[PDB]
């Protein structure tokens, strides 16, 4: 009934020392029934990536839309959309359906390909903006990745620690969450080089 | 399962470092209507405690005269009724809070919230709440209604941990108590003017106040205030 | 009432030339002077007040005008058709830009939304 | 959930999984849900826990008084009645509770009743209760034979589990496995899912729709 | 969410504290609720804060247009009277509930606008779940004729009352000063209460203790040449 | 809310309370309820704060147009631009709005619009949440033809006796008079009206 | 309408998909073809409320074979999905959606490949070896999980198939009365005609 | 509508060691958004070497840990001072509970002490009696914050061992009641950030075969 | 209904209208609200009939019971018994009831009971739903120790008022005078009241 | 449960009565006996709510075999049946009601003649021919109308009875696995084991 529930899944992004991470589980579902192991929920555009929570329709027709969008900002431009940017183009067009929005709880990382400052954000369904400098979560085992996020956080983490401390934190999470995990991925993400990673875990 | 009908607002207490200090206003309301106005609200056990009682005015008379039957009861062959044996403040508040509960049990509760303050036969500070579902606790300063909102913020101030309540006197403490009635007084809608105020001192005993006004007021800058934004005359 | 000019007024001629544009060069040909310089670290942009009466304040009279706080604008021509071509300028550089991207747009974008209100008054009806 | 429990030529396989949900929230991995009714009986646990837990350590204890009146082992037939007829007597009340009670006796053989908190009382050869029941059934009536060995019995009850805990969300954790003869259960072990799918994965060639 | 207004001597200053919640978590702990309409108009938000944060933004887009439309600096009874009539427009479905202060050529302002439309005045207001204990605050330390540094210290007073007694509400506070003839000046975490103690334990992991199954390197460059 | 006009021999008087409140919270215990149409047009508002609000911020919309183009309107066509507003949207509105005026040839003017949107002239009227318990003394006190003095004596009494019995009413009592000679802004406070 | 099965193997796509029509207390009918022909390559099985079901799939069909025509050329199973769940995705926001789920069996001649695409009411597609709609893949996915391999045969298939719809037959109060099942290869549709 | 029950908030935590056991709780009493009190204990020895929480609704928490202390006092009446185990107090605790099956005491009850073997217990009810053994378990509000934390940090879940990549786990080595108050502390330090329920203080039962030990720590008070 | 009882200096006087309606319809318009429960003790009636006629007989046969075996009640007493049904009941009644009576040791008294079956002894008390329109009036009217004759007018003022606005109240107005002299029975009639 | 059926013919009560056991989701059980003996010559089947049905029906057996006991003596079908039918008339007044609906096929030895009750959980009691509770009548009751005689044999009540259940078999929506049959003369009870 809930539609931010129905499909399941979560998303979690981090910052560390000039990179940033974001991942994802593979589950997609109709509430108890598991339906994909393959649903991935990161997406990116350029050099900025974009993770998805929530119903899983609305996940599918954002990620079209905001290909839609930022191919035409790319034409016009002559040049990437840069995180900043982009997150105020997902908050204007969660807004613009605000008395009919799309179930979803969208996630933006990258880094600034100029400053080279990294860059993390979250969105409510609405478009409220959570510019964090630690970290941001969201799906259903959201509470369940603050708990793990609070206390596994630290600042300035290298890629490869930062790769520990995020695939520690979903996997964790995603183990205390029924509509969450059948799989994982995480992106490690630096100037000008991003590796992803698929996590071995429980398929229950 | 009932409803309310004729309503006492906020009872406002904290602890200072001889005693506790409570108060309420003398307002019986009928809703919206300020029924009456001579209305005491806290009420005496013997010496050494003072209940104070909001929400509903008729449970708090049931409640008042079970009080006054405890206090003969006590008395029943008990030749230390006026020393050793003599009701304290912590056996009235677990007589009240048993009743609260069992009532709330029952699916018929007496529907208000208590501060019971007081001082123990050692010297101890005594102050603690229940309420018309049974739930009980304590605190430094304790407050029911639009008092937990408004007074205890204030009372905190004052008294912000256990280790404040020495450092504090009884004219400050008083004075903190007197300033959250005249806030409570401007913000509550269901409050009076008038209010009563009973301090129990571990040394000079019961005090009981009554026909206290709140005074002081600023209302002068209301001269100033015009229309709702454009108006200028 | 009603607009009943729903045709083109701008149509092409047996030479292939556009009238009304050709026209319109002219009477900026007749505006007073004004131009633009570039630098490394600047641009510069320049024009005269002509002012019309010695009793008029030409301080009042602004040729050069502010589109975003990054881009200015000058022009050469009839002044009432610039005045209104800054409003929409101004006011398209948030519509159409700053309310979805939440930065104002780069210069040439600007220029861009400003050409294409001034082809649709060649085309339009 | 997903408990099962099947009659075979050896007796009596009793599988469930672990897991126990409040909303979307995972509650306990580590869910005891065959209750030790005595050395004898085994109860399985659906619906709600408390109810499941508390009426058959209850069914325990009038299973003791019987067999200390009646100098006699409890048929599984009468100590499956004394818990239908109890559960009959709330009914409406709100009680929630769908158990298999599993037995070996001498006059009955290998004797399995589902019990329902509607009243039902069912006997049969094999049951399957949870919110996975319908993924476990597929493996269970697929390769469900009388003449299976011990061995392959506890198998497949252990299979048709991870069936369920792989695509039913609300069930998962680990397997516990349980064999009843006629001289008493006997206990097979804490299986975790995790470990357990890779396992069969590999040596099964099964789920290859999963990376491994 | 605690937000207060107070007007002092030559101007306005509002304050607002940091935590953002969706039911009882805590979403952000440094959350920015003081909101530029104008250079010299600011407004701190409650209730929804999508409503909040976008209709300041429409209202101050719209005031920018009006501002370089008028040759004039905008005041606040401007953006007091564009936003209680977009509110009052979406009947309270449009969840903003808005503290508005600066200052103009008419002088210094300060409003409160709920989410159906009506507005107040007056010399010091609250919003929020905090702002019953904020007002308690104002109502005992008030006075007529206050300084910028006695306005300065009653606000974030209110603003820690809401932080310390209001679950709602919580974390640092800011500041906004809007003085007249002067530069608003904006000041972002102003007090710092509430610092979280060092833990016990370091969390970084061993390197090589997540499995994985698969590595691959993403293309984020474009098509290459040659 | 406790709100009401009366007209005198030089003119009319408008008085209200200044108590705001949401539930048992008072929101604003200093505000002004009486509004400025006009220059000598004024009304007193109750119901829903937003639609009075917007209602008045219209009809000072209107009467400035009529102002500008047929120059200074009745009270009389002031009371129907409020009524007309009022009763087209009687659906979506909660407002009672007590109109009070001064011109020269009809002197002193006072039109209530309840709920409704119904349109009523009266020589004096009450209303908000108040009005009711004070619907015995004001019509036992009432005259016609007072002085200045005794208006503001009649209003300050009335209205004393409605914040008294009125949760909902409170703070200070403003008044406007509204007279050939201007207008004039009063205030009264607690420790005034309470001792009467 | 009830069970609608689908299974990828090796060389070809199988639908598998109920016969039964019942309206509340009688079946009215029990050989319906719950499947509509896209493209010659292309076929889409359908289930949901009365009505809109066929609505929907017979829109598709036209739309389809629309292209097919403009452009002389069959597009690709994934672009007929893609299309299909913009459709729907389309419709959940409407007036009145159509409440209609899908699978969409397609064979690719370019890359020379089957698909099965699954697309529930919502727009929700996913690309999967098999998939069901409603209550047929809680009684059939253990035995898919189980058996499935990706190079199985046609006739491999049709086997696992059997067992699925025997597993159905059993433990499913409703009486589908049976399925009529569909292969889909590189020489196109055809229909399994005992089953 | 009367409405029986309410929410005072709060968070606990019991975690069994090898030869001791813990049981924690935040000292923070709220209703909706306002505090009641930042120090109203909510974890108690009830004798015989036992503490106990009842988290949730304070009225229903205070009742059933009154009721289980008087009965742990007619236990030693009635059988002879007999110390009552943990096991025994765990199967008592249950018929408390399930006697009001219909009208529920709306908690989350958790016990600790140590087993008869003298090896650390914690034991987990649910509001209707329905319990279990466990090595580890938080309750109340902010209960899905910690327990997967916990997994990881105290039964080492997804954790493998460098340079196997999967193959080996880390090993289950027991830990310390020093080790385990760090995990306590850092949990509710985390829990304090995140929930706004939780906070103000927190204060710790520590078991052992020597008895009942306490440690109070602040906790942030926004 | 409107109904008020008045202490003074000889004793205390109770008063009522007379209209009892089923919703707009008036099913009697003579109806008698004073009630007695004992020589010296009466009560005025208001809310459910059947319950307020109900409660009055049973609080008349325990002052009966009273009287038998200790003697006159008083008029304390009286309100005790009348609350105790109110109280204990009140789930199940919707009665307000004014009780007034007098000794010749304590002299005139009045007790009000409201809804909830709480009690407050005052020196005057109004109720009924016409009570509404005249807290104001009552408030600044009312003296302590007032004579027979201005006690008799400031009710027939009071009750007048209460008629006048209330649609629930009217008819005849009603008082019961109780002193040391004995029992009066006094009625005042539309004609007579209308005009004050 | 679902589906029960009764005819009574020239020297026999013929029974059937649905195998399925479905709780909600799944087929439990497939070989259920909806029946007990209540005398020797005396049959009673029952269909109602889960539980119910069960715990009345042997709570009637065991009225009935006690007075069995006390009096030696069989009790006729019309005393069983006027006695079941009060104990449901009690039943539908009392605080929760037995919701189960019964067919008693009985052979009386004083009359030598079958005897078929119908008696719904209301208390509704009536002698027939032929009977049946729930949809089961709608189906089978037009061709029992059509070919039923007083005379038929037990051979031609069981063969018209396959014609009933035939149709059930089409038009119903649920599969109810089949029936068990049995027949009640004045040799007692016994159960056609092929149907
Ligand atoms: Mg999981
Ligand atoms: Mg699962
Ligand atoms: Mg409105
Ligand atoms: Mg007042
Ligand atoms: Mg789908
Ligand atoms: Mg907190």
């Amino acid at each position: 009934s809930d539609p931010s529930s129905i499909n399941g899944g979560i998303v979690v992004a981090m910052t560390g020392k000039d990179c940033v991470a974001i991942a994802c589980d593979l589950r997609l579902g109709s509430q108890s029934l598991g339906v994909s192991n393959k649903f991935e929920k990161i997406f990116h555009y350029g050099h900025v990536f974009l993770g998805i929570t929530g119903l899983a329709t609305d996940v599918t027709t954002l990620n079209e839309m905001f290909r839609y969008k930022t191919n035409l900002y790319k034409l016009k431009e002559e040049r990437a959309i840069e995180p900043e940017t982009f997150t105020q183009l997902v908050s204007s067009s969660l807004y613009e359906r605000r008395f009919g929005p799309y179930f979803v709880g969208p996630v933006v990382a990258g880094i600034n390909s100029k400053s080279g400052k990294p860059f993390i954000a979250g969105f409510d369904l609405i478009g409220c903006i959570d510019e964090a400098k630690d970290f941001i979560v969201s799906g259903t085992a959201s509470d369940q990745l603050f708990g793990m996020c609070e206390s596994l956080y630290e600042p300035n983490l290298e890629p490869e620690d930062l790769f520990e401390t995020i695939s520690q934190a979903l996997l964790n999470a995603a183990d205390r969450d029924a509509l969450s995990g059948w799989g994982a991925v995480v992106y490690i993400i630096k100037k000008d080089e991003v590796v992803k990673r698929y996590l071995k875990m429980r398929q229950d | 399962t009932q409803q309310p009908i004729v309503t006492g607002t906020s009872v406002i207490s904290m602890k200072y470092d001889n005693g506790v200090i409570i108060a309420a206003d003398n307002l019986g309301s009928y809703g919206s209507l300020l029924r009456f106005n001579g209305v005491e609200r806290l009420i005496p056990v013997g010496d050494n405690t003072v209940v104070g009682i909001s929400g509903d005015i008729s449970d708090m008379q049931h409640i008042e005269r079970l009080l006054k039957d405890l206090v003969t009861e006590n008395a029943y062959d008990n030749p230390l009724a006026d020393a050793e044996e003599a009701l304290e403040p912590s056996y009235i508040f677990e007589y009240l809070a048993t009743v609260m509960y069992q009532r709330r049990s029952k699916m018929n509760p007496l529907w208000n919230a208590i501060i019971v303050a007081g001082v123990q036969s050692n010297g101890d500070q005594f102050l603690r709440y229940v309420n018309l579902l049974g739930v009980t606790y304590s605190s430094p300063t304790l407050a029911t209604g639009f008092g937990a909102h408004m007074a205890n913020p204030l009372l905190r101030k004052v008294v912000d941990r256990e280790s404040d309540i020495p450092k504090t006197t009884v004219q400050v403490a008083e004075e903190a108590i007197v300033n959250a009635m005249r806030v409570l007084y401007y913000r509550d809608a269901r409050s009076s003017r008038n209010f009563s105020l009973a301090i129990i001192d571990k040394n000079t005993g019961l005090t009981f106040k009554k026909n206290l006004q709140v005074e002081n007021m600023k209302w002068d800058f209301a001269k100033d205030i015009k229309g709702y934004g454009t108006q200028k005359i | 009432m009603t607009d009943r000019y729903s045709f083109s007024l701008t149509t092409f001629s047996p030479s292939g030339k556009l009238g009304q544009i050709d026209y319109a060069l002219t009477a900026v040909k007749q505006g007073v002077t004004s131009l633009g310089i570039k630098a490394t670290n600047g641009v510069v942009i320049a024009t005269e007040k002509k002012s019309s009466s010695p009793l008029a304040m030409s301080e009042t009279l602004s040729k050069v005008s502010l589109l975003t706080p990054d881009i200015g604008a000058v022009y050469s021509g009839m002044g009432p058709d610039y005045r209104v071509l800054v409003d929409k300028s101004r006011k398209v550089a948030h519509t159409s830009y700053k309310r979805i991207y939440g930065e104002y747009p780069p210069t040439k974008l600007l220029v861009s939304e400003v050409a294409k209100i001034m082809q649709e008054a060649t085309q339009s009806g | 959930t997903t408990t099962l429990a099947f009659r075979f030529q050896g007796g009596i396989i009793v599988a469930v999984d672990s897991r126990a949900t409040a909303g979307n929230w995972v509650a306990s991995q580590t869910v005891k849900k065959v209750i030790e009714i005595n050395p004898f009986l085994l109860g399985t646990m659906a619906g709600g826990t408390a109810d499941c837990q508390f009426w058959e350590t209850w069914l325990g204890s009038q299973c003791r008084l019987h067999e200390l009146r009646e100098k006699e082992r409890i048929s599984v037939a009468a100590a499956s009645k004394i818990l239908s007829n109890l559960v009959y007597q709330y009914k409406g009340a709100g009680l929630s509770m769908g158990t298999m009670i599993c037995g070996y006796t001498r006059k009955e053989g290998p004797t399995i009743y589902y019990v329902d908190s509607d009243g039902t009382r069912l006997k049969g050869d094999i049951f399957c209760v949870g919110s996975g029941q319908t993924f476990a059934y597929g493996v269970l009536d697929s390769n469900y034979k009388w003449d299976l060995s011990v061995e392959d019995a506890l198998y497949l009850g252990k299979r048709s589990i991870l069936a369920a805990a792989h695509r039913d969300a609300y069930s998962g954790g680990s397997v516990n496995l349980y064999h009843v003869t006629e001289d008493g259960w006997i206990y097979h072990g804490n299986h975790d899912v995790g470990e357990l799918f890779w396992k069969v994965k590999e040596e099964e060639g099964s789920f290859n729709n999963v990376i491994g | 969410t605690t937000i207060v207004g107070v007007k002092f001597n030559n101007g306005v200053v509002i304050a607002a504290d940091t935590r953002s919640t969706q039911g009882p978590i805590v979403a952000d702990k440094n959350c920015a609720k003081l909101h530029r309409i104008s250079p010299k108009i600011w407004c701190a938000g409650a209730g929804t804060a999508a409503d909040t944060e976008a209709v300041t933004q429409l209202i101050g887009s719209n005031i920018e247009l009006h501002s370089l439309y008028t040759s004039r600096e905008p005041r606040v009874v401007s953006a007091l009277q564009m936003l209680k009539q977009h509110l009052f427009k979406y009947q309270g479905h449009i969840g903003a509930y808005l503290i508005v202060a600066g200052v103009d050529p008419t002088g210094s302002h300060l409003f409160s606008i709920h989410a159906h439309g009506s507005t107040d005045v007056g010399y010091y207001l609250s919003l929020g779940s905090g702002s019953l204990a904020a007002m308690a605050v104002l109502e005992s330390h008030w006075k007529q004729d206050l300084t910028k540094e006695e306005a300065i210290k009653l606000a974030s007073d209110a603003i820690q009352a809401g932080i310390w007694n209001d679950l709602g509400s919580g974390s640092n506070v800011d500041v906004c000063v809007m003085e007249i003839g002067k530069d608003a000046e904006y000041l972002r975490n102003y007090l710092t209460p509430n610092v979280r103690e060092e833990k016990q334990k370091s969390y970084k992991f061993p390197r090589g203790t997540t499995a994985v199954l698969k590595e691959s390197i993403v293309n984020i460059c474009d098509i290459q040449e040659e | 809310t406790s709100i009401m006009a009366v007209t005198f021999k030089d003119g009319v008087i408008l008085g209200a309370d200044s108590r705001t409140t949401t539930g048992a919270y008072i929101a604003n215990r200093v505000t002004d309820k009486l509004t400025r149409v006009h220059d000598k047009i004024w009304c007193c508002r109750s119901g829903s704060a937003a639609d009075t609000q917007a209602i008045a911020d219209i009809v000072q919309y209107h009467l400035e147009l009529y102002t500008s183009q047929y120059g200074t309107p009745s009270t009389e066509t002031a009371a129907s631009v409020f009524k007309e507003l009022c009763y087209e949207n009687k659906d979506n509105l909660t407002a009672g709005i007590i109109v009070a005026g001064y011109d020269d040839k009809n002197k002193g003017e006072v039109y209530t619009i309840p709920l409704g949107g119904s349109v009523h002239k009266l020589p004096y009227a009450i209303a908000g949440s108040g009005s009711t318990f004070i619907y015995g003394y004001c019509d036992k006190n009432f005259r016609e033809n007072m002085s200045k003095e005794e208006t503001v004596d009649f209003i300050k009494h009335s209205l004393s006796q409605a914040i008294k019995w009125d949760g909902s009413s409170g703070g200070v009592i403003r008044m406007v008079v509204l007279t050939a000679a201007g207008v004039e802004r009063l205030i009264f406070y607690p420790d005034e009206y309470e001792q009467l | 309408m009830d069970i609608i099965l689908g299974i990828r193997v090796q060389d070809s796509v199988i639908l598998a998909s109920s016969k039964a029509v019942t309206r509340g207390i009688s079946v009215l009918k029990d050989s319906d073809d719950k499947t509509r022909q896209l493209s010659p390559h292309t076929l889409m099985s359908f289930a949901g409320e009365a009505g809109d079901t066929v609505q929907f799939a017979e829109y598709i069909q036209a739309n389809i074979q629309l292209y097919s025509i403009r452009e002389d050329y069959e597009l690709s199973p994934q672009a007929v999905s893609s299309f299909v769940r913009q459709e729907l995705a389309k419709s959940i926001r409407s007036r009145r959606p159509y409440q209609v789920n899908v699978l969409i069996g397609g064979y690719d001649k370019k890359k020379n490949k089957p698909e099965l695409y699954q697309i529930d009411y919502l727009g929700t597609k996913v690309e999967l070896p098999y998939g069901a709609h409603g209550y047929s893949g809680f009684y059939t996915f253990s035995l898919l999980d189980h058996h499935y391999r990706p190079d199985m045969t046609t006739e491999e298939g049709l086997d696992l198939l059997k067992l699925c719809v025997q597993e159905l037959e059993k433990r499913m109060p409703m009486d589908f009365k049976g399925v009529i099942v569909k292969i889909v290869d590189k020489d196109g549709i055809r229909q399994v005609d005992d089953f | 509508q009367f409405n029986p029950y309410g929410d005072n908030g709060g968070t606990i935590l019991g975690i069994a060691g090898e030869d001791f056991a813990v049981l924690a709780g935040d000292t923070r009493n709220i209703t909706d958004y306002s505090i009641n009190s930042r120090y109203e204990p909510k974890v108690f020895d009830c004798g015989d070497n036992i503490v106990m929480s009842a988290n949730g609704f304070a009225a229903d928490g205070d009742a059933l840990v009154k009721r289980f202390k008087n009965s742990v006092k007619w236990y030693h009446f009635d059988h002879n001072d007999k110390k009552l185990s943990i096991n025994s107090a765990a199967r008592n605790i249950q018929h408390l509970l399930y006697g009001k099956r219909f009208f529920p005491y709306y908690v989350h009850t958790i016990i600790a002490g140590l087993d008869e073997d003298g090896k650390g217990a914690v034991y987990s009810f649910d509001p209707v009696g329905s319990y279990e053994r466990e090595q580890c378990r938080a309750g109340g509000a902010a209960a899905s914050l910690i327990m997967p934390f916990l997994d990881n940090q105290v039964n080492f879940k997804n954790q493998y061992e460098p340079g196997t990549n999967g193959k080996v786990k880390k090993p289950l080595k027991y830990l310390s009641v020093e080790e385990v108050i760090k995990l306590v502390r850092d949990s509710f330090t985390s829990a304090t950030e995140r929930h706004i329920q939780v906070g103000d203080g927190l204060e710790i039962l520590i078991v052992t075969k020597d008895g009942v030990r306490k440690e109070f720590y602040e906790l942030k008070r926004d």
